[PDB]
């Protein structure tokens, strides 16, 4: 029943889950009261059981359901017994982008947010690999700032993670695909949502650069350090006899 | 058959709204004593969802191993609104059964009757394991550093994966032992009752499996009752068959039982002492020691103080003194002499009937042993070994050579064993209790000379038995009066004994009563006059060894009345039992000391 | 995440304090002039310090240990440095010890739950099989592509060599004298016989170890230990085994001739005062048997004898029996049988017998052979296991003739000798 629940509950990745917990339940026991359904691994058995169990209730999806050679075998056998820049005009789906963004560990929103802006503006294009370059570096950079602005040992180490995801050893164009988004993408208010959400502002605060730019001597430029910077680095010097 | 729907619809409806007796909904208790438990298991009693209806018993005979699925996934059911996060903890649940009515031997088995309900009978005997097998499997790949999910095991075969969920690959695959989840597993054998072997015929045997956690709920020498399912083994390696193509046969079963932990409660301590302080418990004991025999009551008081055991002390880690009683029987084989320790086997805690050579469980030694078993040596020791704290019997103590009777002087002596054997050196505790027995040389006692001279024993253990008692021919018309009637009337006050051997548990572990030096220096007093008095007319002497022996008696029946320290005119019955054995321990000449030493009585 | 909880272990290690005085700090200061890299810890001392790491490390805990193992590697890297700038390249990881005192739960109570947890216990020893080894960084070389690498391994003494680096599988010779290694052992356990069902014979168990956790015991020491319900490989079955991770033994039980000789300083000034005392004597007479009576004259002599004599040794061999030789001989009473009883405890390592040897016990050299490959080895001797050391007999009167004679030797030189068919024997008795 664990593994039952872990199965169905792996569908995501109201009388839904309940109808086909049940289903997978009696359509298991059907499969194997009689002696006639034999040598089918339990490594696979709960996915047709599934996809036939979607078919079942009231509404079913044929896609992001599958997702094979005894796939149909079974299916039939249970149904009877009841570099990346210079190349010109690629192509690409919803998971393909899905994963070049998943690597990042990111979320699945900001991932679809690029999708839409994908299929509505991947029409006019000469290279998506540069799109969608662009984009999920400023959504790396926006959202990684806090554990960047305490360890710049961070910014090498993304950039030549995505050089070698896309295999270049030359990266200026990486540099151009990161500011030529943000001079495209620069003022949807659906950017401007993730700005106040996650507050880069060009990397720095509001409350921090307005006086920055609107004329003063006020301004916070953080040479000094911060008090709890020093109540902790004292502690590396008290034991400093050993 | 698809009709799980009305099937589990209304077994889930007899599990909640059943009703027999005062509309008693009996298994909410069951259950709700589950989650109180940890408990991984329930019962459910046939014979009511029998008498509803049976062909629940029909769709479950036609595959019972198929009819458990949905009885599994609904004790969830009922736990999880009862006990939520019981689910979480406890991954599933087993169920039990009772009260089937069908019968079958070891031998009646038919084909006709497997892959359905089975119950037999039998004893279980040659136990073996508790081992760990498995119920959810993940893996360490190589092509990729990655595992696989959870994945519940059939009840007939391992498992291998050639999919991998980043690519098709059969890359080398390897389980995590070092994170899966097991289960018990238990093989055990199985034999039918000798009692019931008819005329010529011999006993078949059979092979059984147990599992749900119930494992080590048997022991050797035990009558069962397994109520199971039954099938073949298809363990490979099988086209190797000459003859015929025919395969062994297997159960499984889930109930299981023993009967075809002592303990005292509150009331049950309180009744001890209200008892033992109320007047001289101890004519009561030795009338409800061992009624095998009317016999006599000397002896059975003699072994009343080796029953409780003393105390030991040591002064201040030095100079030990025993706690524990020891005893020595002698006499003619015609009267009842290998009787009432087999009695007080069955009815001490942690006795032991040992044997020498001939029906014995050990050779009373400790020794290098092998096993049947995947030669796992062991250490098994000598049943004086088993009850350090208790007793050890034996019987025909005579019928012993070198090495064995050096073993039990070594114990009665300094109460520890020695071994210089096979790369392994020890002492250990051997402060038990000894009981024995022997047979004299002519039947008759030879009552016309001493004992080292009339049996062929020899003094240096003889000394450490406090008691050497005798009886021989018992001649007068009585005698037969008595015996004759008592053992036909075999064929034509006393308490019971679990309290007796409560009272000892019970006895053990609290009291360790006093004595108050307050007129002790008549110890001095009638053991100078004795000691001199025996030179008097007699030709051995009595030493300290008595003294010591009738101070661990004082103690004893200090235990056994319960009594907070000793009491005077109980000293009395001590020093008048070893009087009495000193008595009949010599010649006619002591005939004499009859009259003398009457004055301490 | 991790690091957090290697930081909340690390601070375990220099900011722990009990009794207004450094612990584990200076511990480690000492093992490592040692040359140790090792410890020694109570988890006790972690409980109040920290729950952020007990309830985690109970049921996750190879998770959790070779993370403290680095850790410790880690403020080793630091005080080496320090050290060798205050006074006076490689540095492996240190094996942790521990213990416990919490509980102890039998081999009979157990079951196939709290499997890979950390469980508590009792038994008794059999098993000082060998020396087997295993490694701990080991360098390779391709045969064809002569393409060195180097693998090291940590704990599991869970991946092979690699498969391919065309050079074809299986391209990779394993060097040696560039190659590493550490020690393990397999050991037993069986539980009290005293504490066991009536009929049955015993189940045992084993159990491994490692580098400086090796060699601690030889069989019959009693020993509680704590250790890891692990497995290795009917129908589909595993082995059960435990991986040790802690082992504690009473500090001496049998009497190890291998003894203490070095004692402490504070003892040496009230030995000194009972030096010099005139009264010395008369104590010792009036002590040695304290709960008995006269016989004086008797209790006399064993000071004269426990304390030995004139070992004296000339150019050709005929030393003189150091110590000396007596015979009590009476009745009952006379407390000819309690003192014998008592002078084991008062001595140091010593050994009491019965006559014509007691069970399982050879009142001399019982030779025999091996359980395996069937060869000989001097087993034991009631006259040997003494040696420098009293005896003590009761019942000397029933002697074997064959058991009386080496006896009968020993106490006018006392050496022993067995030339049976292939072994020749000088076994020195000294006692
Ligand atoms: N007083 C008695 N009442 C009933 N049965 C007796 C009596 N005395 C002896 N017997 C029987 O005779 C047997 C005597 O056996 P025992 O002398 O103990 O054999 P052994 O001497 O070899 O131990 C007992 O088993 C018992 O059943
Ligand atoms: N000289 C003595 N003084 C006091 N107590 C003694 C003396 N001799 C023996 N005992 C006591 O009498 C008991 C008998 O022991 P012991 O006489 O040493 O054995 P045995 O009588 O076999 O030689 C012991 O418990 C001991 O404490
Ligand atoms: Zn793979
Ligand atoms: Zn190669």
């Amino acid at each position: 029943q664990h593994c039952v629940a872990e199965v169905l509950r792996l569908d995501p990745q109201s009388g839904y889950l309940k109808k086909l917990t049940n289903a997978t339940s009696i359509l298991y026991n059907t499969s194997l009261n009689k002696v006639m359904l034999k040598q089918d691994e339990e490594v696979a058995r709960c996915h047709i059981c599934a996809y036939i169990a979607s078919q079942k209730m009231n509404e079913k999806h044929m896609p992001d359901l599958c997702y094979p050679k005894k796939a149909k075998h079974l299916m039939n056998l249970f149904r009877q017994s009841l570099s990346l820049l210079v190349k010109k005009y690629c192509k690409m789906t919803t998971e393909e982008i899905i994963r070049l963004c998943n690597d990042f560990e990111l979320p699945r929103e900001v991932a679809y947010k690029i999708v839409d802006e994908y299929n509505i503006n991947a029409s006019r294009l000469v290279c998506p690999w540069q799109l969608v370059c662009g984009l999920v570096l400023n959504c790396t950079f926006i959202v990684f700032n806090e554990r960047r602005r305490k360890d710049p040992r961070i910014d090498h180490f993304i950039v030549s993670k995505m050089c070698s995801l896309m295999l270049t050893s030359k990266v200026d164009d990486v540099i151009e695909c990161v500011k030529l988004v943000k001079e495209l993408i620069i003022g949807e208010k659906w950017f401007r949502d993730l700005q106040i959400r996650y507050d880069d502002f060009d990397g720095i605060r509001y409350d921090e650069i307005i006086f920055r730019k609107l004329g003063s001597m006020l301004q916070t430029t953080n040479i000094l350090v911060t008090d709890d910077q020093y109540n902790i680095w004292k502690k590396r010097i008290e034991m400093d006899l050993a | 058959p698809n009709v799980s729907r009305t099937i589990a619809r209304e077994l889930k409806s007899f599990l909640l709204e059943y009703t027999d007796e005062t509309g008693r909904s009996v298994y909410g208790a069951r259950i709700r004593t589950l989650g109180e438990m940890n408990s991984e298991s329930l019962e459910v009693n046939y014979r009511h969802l029998a008498e509803s209806k049976a062909i629940l018993a029909l769709f479950l005979a036609k595959c019972p191993e198929e009819m458990l699925k949905i009885f599994d996934l609904v004790a969830m059911e009922a736990t999880e609104l009862h006990y939520p996060d019981y689910a979480r903890i406890h991954s599933e649940i087993h169920v039990r059964i009772s009260d089937f009515p069908t019968i079958y031997s070891l031998r009646e088995l038919r084909e006709s009757n497997l892959s359905s309900l089975v119950r037999v009978t039998g004893v279980v005997t040659r136990r073996t394991g508790v081992f760990p097998q498995l119920k959810y499997v993940k893996f360490n790949c190589l092509k990729c550093g990655s595992i696989l999910g959870p994945f519940f095991q059939d009840s007939n075969e391992e498992i291998r994966i050639s999919f991998c969920t980043n690519c098709k690959s059969k890359g080398p695959f390897r389980v995590n032992g070092e994170k899966t989840v097991y289960r018990n597993y238990q093989r055990v054998t199985l034999q039918e009752a000798p009692g019931t072997v008819p005329p010529g015929r011999l006993p078949r045997h059979r092979e059984v499996i147990l599992l749900a956690d119930l494992v080590d709920v048997s022991k050797p020498g035990e009558e069962v009752e397994v109520t199971g399912i039954y099938k073949n083994n298809y363990d490979g390696n099988l086209n190797a068959k000459n003859g015929f193509p025919v395969f062994a046969t297997i159960i499984e079963a889930n109930s299981i039982k023993r009967r075809e932990v002592f303990s005292w409660t509150e009331e049950e301590e309180r009744e001890f002492r209200k008892i033992s302080r109320d007047r001289g418990i101890i004519d009561k004991i030795i009338s409800s020691m061992a009624p095998s025999i009317y016999g006599h009551r000397d002896i059975k008081t003699a072994v009343a103080c080796s029953l409780f055991g003393g105390v030991p002390k040591n002064v201040n880690g030095k100079h030990s003194i025993r706690g524990d009683i020891n005893v020595l029987l002698l006499g003619d084989p015609g009267t009842a002499k290998s009787q009432i320790l087999k009695y007080v086997e069955k009815t001490a805690h942690r006795a032991v009937f040992a044997t020498g050579q001939g029906a014995s469980a050990v050779g009373l030694t400790a020794s290098v042993r092998k096993d049947p078993i995947t030669k796992e040596w062991t250490l098994e020791g000598g049943a004086l070994v088993l009850a350090d704290k208790g007793v050890c019997l034996i019987d025909e103590f005579d019928k012993m050579n070198d090495q064995d009777r050096t073993s039990i002087h070594e114990a009665m002596e300094q109460q520890s064993i020695s071994i210089s054997k096979a790369g392994i050196v020890t002492t250990l505790q051997a402060r038990c209790s000894i009981i024995a027995a022997a047979n004299p040389n002519g039947g008759r006692y030879n009552s016309t000379l001493p004992l080292a001279q009339n049996v062929s024993l020899t003094e240096p253990i003889l000394s450490r038995f406090d008691i050497l008692c005798v009886v021989r021919d018992l001649v007068d018309e009585e005698a037969d009066e008595r015996l004759a009637t008592f053992v036909v009337d075999s064929h034509v006050s006393p308490i019971p004994q679990e309290l007796l051997m409560k009272y000892i548990h019970y006895a053990r572990t609290k009291i360790y009563p006093k004595l108050h030096q307050m007129d002790m220096d008549k110890v001095s007093r009638v053991y100078a006059d004795l000691r001199r008095e025996s030179i008097s007319t007699g030709s051995f002497p009595i030493t300290v060894r008595h003294l010591e022996s009738i101070l661990r008696i004082a103690e004893s029946f200090a235990k056994m009345r319960l009594s907070e320290f000793v009491s005077s005119y109980d000293l009395d019955r001590a020093i008048k039992v070893v009087v009495d054995s000193f008595v009949d321990a010599q010649k006619v000449s002591v005939r004499r000391q009859l009259r003398r030493s009457f004055a301490i009585y | 995440d991790n690091t957090e909880i290697i930081k909340s272990f690390k601070n375990f290690i220099l900011e722990f304090r009990l009794d207004s005085q450094f612990i584990y700090r200076d511990q480690l200061r000492n093992n490592i002039l040692v040359k140790n890299y090792s410890l020694t810890v109570n988890m006790e001392h972690l409980i109040g310090y920290n729950e952020d790491i007990y309830k985690k490390l109970s049921d996750e805990p190879s998770d959790i240990i070779p993370l403290f193992e680095t850790a410790i590697t880690q403020v080793a890297k630091r005080i080496s440095i320090l050290s060798r700038a205050q006074s006076a390249n490689s540095l492996p990881t240190f094996q942790l010890i521990l213990n416990s005192n919490a509980n102890q739960i039998p081999l009979r109570d157990l079951d196939s739950e709290h499997v890979s947890k950390i469980v508590r216990l009792s038994g008794i020893i059999i098993s000082t099989s060998v020396l087997s080894s295993r490694a701990t960084y080991l360098s390779i070389m391709c045969r064809n592509c002569r393409h060195t690498t180097s693998i090291t391994i940590n704990n599991f003494n869970t991946v092979s060599l690699p498969r391919s680096c065309n050079c074809g599988p299986d391209p990779y010779i394993i060097i040696h004298e560039s190659s590493k290694f550490i020690d393990q052992q397999f050991l037993k356990l069986q539980e009290i016989p005293e504490l066991v069902p009536v009929g049955e014979m015993p189940r045992n168990l084993t159990m491994t170890c490692d580098r400086y956790l090796t060699n601690k015991v030889i069989p019959g020491t009693r020993v509680t230990i704590v250790g890891i319900y692990s497995i290795y490989n009917g129908v589909a079955i595993r082995t059960p085994y435990i991986k040790i991770l802690g082992i504690q033994s009473d500090v001496e039980t049998s009497s190890i001739w291998n003894s203490v000789t070095m004692f402490t300083e504070e003892e040496e000034e009230e030995f000194l005062q009972l030096s010099r005392n005139p009264k010395l004597y008369e104590i010792l007479t009036n002590s040695i048997a304290p709960s008995i009576f006269g016989n004086e004259d008797i209790k006399k002599a064993i000071v004269c004898l426990l304390m030995g004599g004139s070992k004296k040794i000339l150019p050709d061999g005929m030393r003189l029996r150091g110590d000396i030789n007596v015979l009590l001989l009476g009745d009952p009473g006379t407390a000819k049988s309690q003192l014998l009883k008592f002078v084991e405890k008062v001595s140091p390592i010593a050994v009491y017998t019965s006559g014509k040897g007691s069970s399982a016990a050879g009142l001399t050299a019982s030779v025999q052979r091996d359980p395996m490959t069937r060869e000989f080895y001097l087993e034991g001797g009631a006259m040997v296991l003494a040696d420098g050391g009293v005896v003590c007999i009761d019942e000397f009167d029933k002697m074997r003739d064959e058991d009386r004679v080496a006896i009968h030797e020993a106490m006018e030189q006392q050496t022993i000798s067995i030339a049976k068919a292939g072994i020749t024997t000088v076994l020195n008795s000294r006692t």
